[PDB]
């Protein structure tokens, strides 16, 4: 089905500290009140830009991402796994199958079964986020873990995602799939596009919030003044043409 | 008043590019058959 | 108010390269020499 | 045999690093940003993804040593005018200076 | 800043506000009197008068 992403995906831009400056930034980030899937826990997705991703169980059934264009071999793809505590990052050629999943019967394989010419590797209820960007040849990744109670539904509340990693390649990355773990006999997709955002930090360079100026007339207004607060008046923000 | 001098900091020195394994090799390739051993990302020590 | 604003305004038109290469004396200075750079400088020193 | 390619260079040599200096006026560089000023501890909190500090005006005022991961913080090194008091010419030629 | 300079006033605010206790001192004392010369005392009440 579907559901609405309330005020969650933002990031920091950028590893700049500030005190109490409200600072606008123009990049990429999920409009405020955007129109995400309800997966339930799956097919395959298209990765345009920025992808935003956010899962929410107690049960560790979600592990792992496989990226991609063409998800076959001859191409170049990224794949991450994490089997119980060994985090595994490879960018290199594999052959996925129809069905690649890890069961926890308590049977785990069946994912892939290739290994060639590979240019990197690594060996290392709540809420679980992500947001994925691919530019100028890296990858960027953010995470942020917020306890909670609901069972599988997305909460009301603001946090900020901190970078994780960061990556040289250099490719195209086009398509995306997911792992999971049900048996052998739960997760949101949000899509990036360019906005205008301002935040603020609040004497320990963290974001506790931020507002999207092309929302509503508000929004843009309070970005014209560059505050949180409006006084009452009138105020020229913007033209008709 | 004037810097006295210039100064440049950076972060300690990672994984070094072993080519202690391709100069010191115990045993090498005949030439109609050379290996093409790549290096990646790491920090390599030219001077040495 | 005012007085702040108009100087906090003439602090930030300082990150302006003005239509050149850049908007820092010493990155324009450090990859080009002068006989080109100078054309930058000018503009920056126009701007200013 | 080295090569250039589109991707981003990711393998190359080691930047030789120097001994940091405490309150005096030099010039600081540490992975790319340079400048001038004084170089002190600073009582701030940064996060273990933040480099660099930037206040008001849009000035680097806080950077983090990448070598002992604490913040320090960096002032312009002093400047001001010179100013000239004098009784005239006429009466002395004795000149006090501000 | 990067060149900018602020001047301190010539006049420091304590300063400023002696020249208003005095001045309000005069008002209430010897009344406009003292603005024209020699302050002269009066009474208040006769000065509202
Ligand atoms: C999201 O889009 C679908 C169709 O693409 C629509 O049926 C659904 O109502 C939308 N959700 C919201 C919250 O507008
Ligand atoms: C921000 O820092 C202050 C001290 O600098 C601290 O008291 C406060 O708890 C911090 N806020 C957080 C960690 O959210
Ligand atoms: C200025 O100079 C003239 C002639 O030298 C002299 O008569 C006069 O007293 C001087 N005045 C002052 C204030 O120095």
């Amino acid at each position: 089905a579907y559901t609405n992403s309330f005020t969650r995906g933002v990031y920091y831009p950028d590893k700049v500290f500030r005190s109490s400056v409200l600072h606008s930034t123009q990049d990429l980030f999920l409009p405020f009140f955007s129109n995400v899937t309800w997966f339930h826990a799956n097919p395959v997705l298209p990765f345009n830009d920025g992808v935003y991703f956010a899962s929410t169980e107690k049960s560790n059934i979600i592990r792992g991402w496989i990226f991609g264009t063409t998800l076959d071999s001859k191409t170049q793809s990224l794949l991450i796994v994490n089997n119980a505590t060994n985090v595994v990052i490879k960018v290199c050629e594999f052959q996925f199958c129809n069905d690649p999943f890890l069961g926890v019967m308590e049977s785990e394989f069946r994912v892939y079964s290739s290994a060639n010419n590979c240019t990197f590797e690594y060996v290392s209820k709540n809420l679980r986020e992500f947001v994925f960007k691919n530019i100028d040849g890296y990858f960027k990744i953010y995470s942020k873990h917020t306890p909670i109670n609901l069972v599988r539904d997305l909460p009301q509340g603001f946090s900020a995602l901190e970078p994780l990693v960061d990556l040289p390649i250099g490719i195209n990355i086009t398509r995306f799939q997911t792992l999971l773990a049900l048996h052998r006999s739960a997760y949101y997709v949000g899509y990036l596009q360019p906005r205008t955002f301002l935040l603020k930090y609040n004497e320990n360079g963290t974001i506790t919030d931020a507002v999207d100026c092309a929302l509503d007339p508000l929004s843009e207004t309070k970005c014209t003044l560059k505050s949180f607060t409006v006084e009452k008046g009138i105020y020229q923000t913007s033209n008709f043409r | 008043v004037q810097p006295t001098e210039s100064i440049v900091r950076f972060p300690n020195i990672t994984n070094l590019c072993p080519f202690g394994e391709v100069f010191n090799a115990t045993r090498f390739a005949s030439v109609y058959a050379w290996n093409r051993k790549r290096i990646s990302n790491c920090v390599a020590d030219y001077s040495v | 108010n005012q007085n702040a604003q108009a100087l906090n305004t003439l602090v930030k038109q300082l990150s302006s390269n003005f239509g050149a290469i850049s908007s820092v004396l010493n990155d324009i200075l450090s990859r080009l020499d002068p006989p080109e750079a100078e054309v930058q400088i000018d503009r920056l020193i126009t701007g200013r | 045999s080295f090569e250039l390619l589109h991707a981003p260079a990711t393998v190359c040599g080691p930047k030789k690093s120097t001994n940091l200096v405490k309150n005096k006026c030099v010039n600081f560089n540490f992975n790319g940003l340079t400048g001038t000023g004084v170089l002190t501890e600073s009582n701030k909190k940064f996060l273990p993804f933040q480099q660099f500090g930037r206040d008001i005006a849009d000035t680097t005022d806080a950077v983090r040593d990448p070598q002992t991961l604490e913040i320090l913080d960096i002032t312009p090194c002093s400047f001001g005018g010179v100013s000239v008091i004098t009784p005239g010419t006429n009466t002395s030629n004795q000149v006090a200076v501000l | 800043f990067n060149g900018l300079t602020v001047l301190p006033p010539l006049l420091t605010d304590e300063m400023i506000a002696q020249y208003t206790s005095a001045l309000l001192a005069g008002t209430i004392t010897s009344g406009w009197t003292f603005g024209a010369g020699a302050a002269l005392q009066i009474p208040f009440a006769m000065q509202m008068a």
